[PDB]
């Protein structure tokens, strides 16, 4: 038809008059089996029994210090810069990852060498700031900065937290073939 | 005249005025917790606004995500593709699944009932192993760029989602089976809460609760996307 | 190439019904077992207080 | 919300200066009759007629002020300030905002000529 | 006594306070040693953003700690 | 003189020991309940968890009257472990007006919620208080009640003449609502949760709550369930022993305790088993499901008992 | 840089499962945004707080909280 | 020197002990209520005191054969009529202002 306006097609549904409320006689079991269910818990001690049940099981806990969790190969813990084979420094001065960084993390000088070739006088990320976006991983052209999965590595101090060049060629160093193999196994998807 | 005494009743302030047991006016602080979020995206890029929406709201934080995603998306006039859209759904409904895992099993921990929140956890775990291999960390997977998704999913993954999904109906009716039928849950929860459907309206109300009162709204089916 | 797919017939479906089966008697039946249980408890109950009471006659 | 919280007033602009005055004067009122409420709350060291001295002397500062609305949004502001402080709302550390100069002398060489603002470079 | 029970008074006030109650979800317990994070000890654990106004509220909660 | 120091030695170690596993027994099977691993063990070094946690809560601050109140608390859990007996005749004290005592106690171990709601006082704290000795006086109505509604069929206030009356029959079987409202209030004496909103020097409360909990199992133990009682073990013997001896009257005082042991144990478990189930009641709910709708209950059983002694002769002799 | 963005000005919103959750952007037409404000779902769940809550117990106070699903990232922000 | 009196003297030391330890070990330093708080209580004795009223007859029940019951029962009987009349008067249930009072909206 025409609708009243103010008024569309959206009318309520075909039985959205919800029925009355039956009264205690339009009730399909007796007083009796009511009370039955009423004084001696019916539904108690079926909730009773749900956690009885549960007690019969084999429980999923695990043990932290000699058992680490499941883990993907994109997973991000503390970083490291990686290096070439035949030993070389991979990071080429080209300030990405201070560009991209969402809390400004990095701090890079750039020096130019007699040789023509770029690298980082000093390279340093804040870890207090740094929140694992994984965007520095994403930027750097030549791979050089990657997140080694490594998460237990808490510190006492805050100068400690501080990264610098020689620390993260340090991790860099000591994770190279796990690092290595996450990088393969990724490099497809990527 | 009716004297009433002020109590101190995540992190949360709320003033209480009681006169005896009855509460005769509530007033709750808020803003322990502001952090000046909404200032600081005005200086990033909208690659580096990304994750300043799952850090808001950090328990459905795909979600939270999404609505960025899609408010840029609609502001570029580009379109993410197909296996996008089939993508961000299912894991949108994924963190629906967490958000009221969460939700329903802290309702029942502050009601009172212990069990459902340890059970809680443990599926919540399979959740966030499901968040884990897809991004790098869990509970903040900045996964939905605003041009679309940010990479593939992993090789075995769809199957281990099939493998979750089969059982958890059932360990969702396990938790279901002492919390509805429960008369403790029941006494405490039928009158407690009520909110008419004119007043749901004038209070800016949404979601569940505007749902609650009998209003068919939701913007999946209304406004869909 | 090399993306996860769905199989070509597709996944068999899901519960996502609600299975709660009907584990319980009739109430009227626990309460005729609770009946019966207690009518013979105190059957056992008032003999034995009318045999104790035929050995206070004794002493 | 439908009720207001305690001290709240509806707030409600003036077209006229004398009956701002007027809120203006309930005002220094309300402020110095809640200030023995304020040394026993926030548990500051000194006297009551510190307390006084510094309501008057943060109303000597907007005492010259002539435009209409620029009086209103300052008496807006004050009724904000006394809500808070009269309730524990503001804390003890926020309502010693207001006494910086009275808890403790930084030290020597405060500078008053250009030469001792010039020996540090204006500090 | 100190060694073997570890009860630290949590400060979980954002998103890290999740993270924290996965200790106390089955799979991390840290059940055998005995931390226990359900909640007047000696330590607790800031975890999330201390913003401007919680600052006196967190040094009031590090002042009524045993010594 | 030295033949019954060694006899209260030997009871209270071990009503000291038990109620020391019972703190470790709950948090190991409410771990299992919930699959979690929970305490690392529980064995000889077992205790010492319990012990070391109980160390260190006497290293925390506070903050006369404070003095007595946990001392009174403990010493009313204390003393009611004589008049249970564990056996036939064996109490570590015999006394015709046992239950006369235990309800007595009952009503001495209310005072300690009292008192503890005075110290480091503020108005909300104080009506908090008021609220759980409220609900723990509403509770020990229908507990005395009860009390009398078994000692209806003994007609004595002596403790192992019940057990030896319930040789026959145990008084659950005929009385089986009884036990059912026995066990909701004996869970309401404590602060059991289903039943906790007051909750939700400390070592004397935390002990004695432990006391309350093993002792109020015992006082179900030997009224509605048999107290040491399994079977009739006449048979057994005939073949196995010959004469009485140390060792026979070992056996059968061994039997004993453990088919007394066995009961509490089981009572014991169903408490920390009705603990993770469900949620816990609004105060006016507390309140109203003890006077409006459960002891109205308790004033019709009560009229239907000595009626139904009264068709049939029936009545039983002191 | 990063990716430019057309001026203009939208208002996105979807059901978050706490409620219906908007951000409103504003577009400089620069690689910034200019203004960005979330419509937190929460944020006005607590606001209807005192409406609802009143003649309740004061443990008719809590379970009245989880179904308003406060999490306190939202809410303040 | 029975073995009941060393227990009720022993527990004291017992108590008084494991109060020592703690003052040895550990670390040192009106609002207006509802009727029905103070009711529970008050109340509370006359249902208290009508059980010792009923425990002289439990003791004795077999003495009082037929003629004890009768007066027994008659005397609960009195009592229920006062136990109904605070369940008829809905005396321990508090009361609030959580309802609108659901009057219809009336127009000029
Ligand atoms: C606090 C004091 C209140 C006294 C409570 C009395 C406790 C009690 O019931 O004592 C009963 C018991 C003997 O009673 P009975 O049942 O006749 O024993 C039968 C023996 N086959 O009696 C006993 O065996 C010993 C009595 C213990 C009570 C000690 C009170 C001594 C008071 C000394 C005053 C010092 C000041
Ligand atoms: C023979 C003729 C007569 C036939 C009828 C039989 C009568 C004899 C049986 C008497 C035994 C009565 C048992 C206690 C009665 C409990 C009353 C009840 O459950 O419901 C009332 C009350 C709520 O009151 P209302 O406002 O009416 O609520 C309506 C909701 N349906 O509910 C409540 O407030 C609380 C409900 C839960 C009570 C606390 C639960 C304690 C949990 C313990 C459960 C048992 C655990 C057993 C453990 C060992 C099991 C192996
Ligand atoms: C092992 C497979 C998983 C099992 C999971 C559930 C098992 C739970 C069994 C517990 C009992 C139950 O819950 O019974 C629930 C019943 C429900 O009866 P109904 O079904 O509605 O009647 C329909 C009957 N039909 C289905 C045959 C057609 O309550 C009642 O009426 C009466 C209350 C009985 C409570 C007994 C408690 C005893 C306390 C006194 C000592
Ligand atoms: C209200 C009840 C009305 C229904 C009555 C129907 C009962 C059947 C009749 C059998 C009588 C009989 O034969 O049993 C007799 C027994 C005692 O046996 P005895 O020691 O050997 O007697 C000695 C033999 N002389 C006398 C020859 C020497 O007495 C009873 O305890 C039976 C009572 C049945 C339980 C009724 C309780 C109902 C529940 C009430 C709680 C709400
Ligand atoms: S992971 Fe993120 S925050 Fe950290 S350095 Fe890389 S881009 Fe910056
Ligand atoms: S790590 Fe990458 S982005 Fe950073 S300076 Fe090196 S090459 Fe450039
Ligand atoms: S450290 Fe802050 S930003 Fe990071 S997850 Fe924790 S709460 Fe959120």
């Amino acid at each position: 038809n025409i609708y009243a306006g103010g008024s569309a097609a959206a009318a309520p549904p075909a039985g959205f008059r919800i029925h009355r409320p039956a009264t205690w006689e339009e009730s399909e079991e007796g007083a009796l089996s009511k009370a039955t269910k009423y004084f001696l818990l019916a539904e108690m001690f079926r909730g009773l029994y749900v956690v009885l049940e549960q007690f019969f099981r084999a429980p999923y806990t695990i043990y932290y210090p000699f058992e680490k969790g499941p883990v993907s190969p994109r997973f991000r813990g503390e970083h490291a810069l990686r290096r070439y084979p035949s030993g070389e420094e991979r990071c080429i001065a080209c300030k990405l990852c201070e560009a991209i960084c969402p809390a400004l993390a990095i701090t890079i000088d750039a020096e130019e060498r007699i040789d023509g070739s770029r690298r980082t006088t000093k390279y340093d990320i804040d870890m207090t700031k740094c929140i694992y976006c994984g965007y520095c991983q994403e930027s750097c052209p030549v791979d050089a900065i990657v997140e080694t999965p490594n998460v237990e590595y808490a510190t006492e101090t805050r100068e400690e937290l501080l990264y610098n060049k020689e620390k993260l060629l340090a991790n860099g160093d000591k994770w190279e073939l796990e690092l290595q193999y996450a990088l393969d196994a990724d490099a497809p998807y990527r | 005249r009716i004297r009433a005494f002020t109590i101190n009743f995540g992190v949360l302030r709320l003033i209480l005025e009681l006169s005896g047991e009855e509460i005769i006016r509530s007033d709750p602080h808020v803003g322990l917790l502001h952090r000046g979020t909404e200032k600081l995206i005005e200086y990033k890029t909208y690659m580096q606004a990304l994750p300043y929406f799952d850090r808001l709201d950090y328990v459905s934080m795909m979600t939270n995500e999404q609505v960025f995603s899609l408010a840029v998306e609609k502001l570029l006039n580009v379109e993410v593709p197909l296996r996008g859209k089939y993508i961000r759904t299912m894991f949108g409904e994924i963190t629906r699944v967490l958000n009221h895992l969460m939700s329903v099993c802290s309702h029942a921990m502050d009601v009172g009932a212990l069990t459902p929140f340890l059970w809680g956890f443990e599926e919540r775990e399979k959740l966030m192993e499901f968040y884990e291999r897809v991004s790098g960390a869990r509970l903040h997977a900045a996964y939905v760029r605003p041009g679309g998704v940010s990479q593939d999913l992993p090789a075995g993954l769809l199957d281990d989602i099939y493998m979750w999904a089969t059982q958890f109906g059932d360990r969702l009716d396990e938790i279901e089976e002492l919390l509805t039928d429960n008369r403790i849950w029941k006494l405490r929860t039928v009158n407690i809460g009520t909110v008419t459907a004119q007043d749901a309206l004038n209070l800016g109300l949404s979601g569940p609760m505007l749902r609650g009162s009998g209003i068919p709204f939701d913007i999946r089916k209304n406004a869909p996307y | 190439v090399g993306q996860d797919l769905p199989p070509v017939g597709g996944y068999e479906p899901v519960q996502w019904r609600r299975n709660l089966p009907a584990r319980g008697f009739r109430p009227l039946v626990y309460l005729a077992a609770l009946c019966g249980i207690c009518g013979y408890g105190f059957y056992r109950a008032l003999g034995g207080i009318q045999e104790r009471r035929e050995l206070k006659r004794e002493k | 919300a439908i009720i207001a919280t305690a001290f709240a007033e509806t707030v409600k602009f003036s077209g006229s200066k004398q009956e701002l005055q007027k809120r203006t004067l309930a005002l220094y009122r309300q402020f110095l009759r809640g200030a023995p409420t304020f040394a026993d709350l926030y548990e500051v060291q000194f006297s009551i007629p510190t307390i006084r001295t510094k309501i008057r002397q943060e109303f000597e500062r907007h005492r010259f002020v002539d435009d209409l609305s620029i009086q209103n949004v300052l008496y807006a502001k004050g009724h904000m300030e006394y809500q808070e402080c009269i309730n524990f709302w503001k804390q003890q550390a926020q309502f010693l905002k207001y006494f910086p100069e009275e808890d403790d002398i930084q030290g020597r060489h405060q500078p008053s000529n250009f030469v001792d603002k010039f020996l540090k470079n204006r500090a | 006594a100190r060694q073997g029970s570890f009860w630290p008074v949590t400060f979980g006030l954002a998103c890290c306070a999740v993270e924290m109650m996965h200790v106390s979800a089955p799979r991390y317990d840290q059940d055998r040693l005995g931390i226990i994070f359900r909640a007047q000890s000696d330590i607790m654990i800031v975890a999330g953003t201390l913003t401007n106004k919680m600052a006196p509220v967190l040094r009031q909660v590090y002042d009524q700690m045993p010594e | 003189m030295i033949i019954n120091i060694v006899e209260i030695l030997i009871f209270l170690v071990c009503v000291l020991f038990s109620v020391a596993y019972l703190t470790v027994a709950e948090r190991k099977t409410l771990a299992y309940m919930q699959r979690r691993l929970g305490p690392n063990f529980v064995g000889y070094y077992g205790l010492l968890q319990a012990f070391a946690d109980a160390v260190k809560l006497l290293l925390k601050e506070i903050v006369i009257i404070l003095v007595i109140s946990p001392l009174i608390t403990l010493i009313t859990a204390l003393i009611g472990w004589v008049v249970i007996p564990l056996g036939p005749g064996i109490t570590l004290g015999e006394l015709n007006l046992g239950i006369l005592f235990s309800l007595a106690i009952g009503s001495l171990g209310v005072f300690g919620s009292l008192l503890s709601g005075w110290s480091s006082n503020s108005k909300y704290s104080l009506l908090g208080s008021i609220r759980s000795t409220a609900q723990l006086i509403s509770y020990e109505l229908i507990l005395t009640s009860i009390f009398i509604i078994i000692i209806m069929f003994v007609s004595s206030l002596n403790i192992t003449t019940i057990i030896e009356t319930q040789r026959v029959v145990w008084y659950c079987i005929p009385l089986l609502p009884l036990l059912l409202i026995f066990f909701i209030a004996s869970v309401a004496e404590t602060a059991r949760p289903p039943f906790d909103l007051t909750e939700s020097p400390f070592v004397f409360f935390f002990l004695a709550e432990y006391s309350n909990i093993i002792l109020i199992s015992a006082f179900n133990g030997y009224l509605l369930l048999g107290g040491y009682l399994s079977f009739n073990y006449s048979y057994l013997f005939n073949i196995l022993f010959n004469d009485y001896s140390y060792v026979s009257f070992l056996f059968e005082g061994l039997i004993n305790s453990s088919a007394y042991a066995i009961k509490l144990v089981f009572l014991m478990f169903s408490f920390i088993w009705v603990r993770a189930a469900f949620p816990r009641f609004t105060y006016d709910n507390l309140i109203n499901f003890c006077w409006i709708i459960l002891l109205p209950l308790l004033f019709g059983i009560f009229l239907i008992i000595p009626s139904t002694l009264y068709i049939f002769d029936s009545f039983p002799t002191l | 840089k990063g990716y430019s963005v057309p001026p203009g000005e939208t208002y996105t919103a979807i059901e978050a499962p706490k409620g219906e959750m908007g951000v409103y952007v504003v577009s400089d037409g620069s690689e910034r945004p200019y203004k960005c404000k979330i419509r937190a779902p929460g944020f006005a769940h607590l606001g209807a707080f005192d409406h609802i809550a009143r003649g309740h117990f004061l443990p008719d106070a809590v379970a009245i909280i989880g179904t308003m699903d406060l999490v306190f990232g939202e809410v303040d922000r | 020197m029975n073995t009941f009196i060393i227990f009720i003297i022993l527990i004291p030391i017992v108590g008084f002990a494991l109060l020592a330890v703690n003052i040895l070990l550990a670390v040192y330093k009106r609002l207006a209520f509802n009727a029905a708080f103070i009711l529970v209580a008050i109340l509370f004795l006359p249902f208290d005191l009508e059980i010792s009223t009923l425990l002289p007859y439990v003791m004795s029940i077999y003495l009082v054969s037929n003629y004890g019951f009768t007066i027994v029962l008659l005397f609960l009987l009195i009592l229920i009529i006062g136990f109904v009349y605070e369940i008829n008067t809905n005396a321990l249930k508090i009361n609030k202002h959580n309802k609108p009072n659901t009057d219809s909206l009336i127009y000029k």
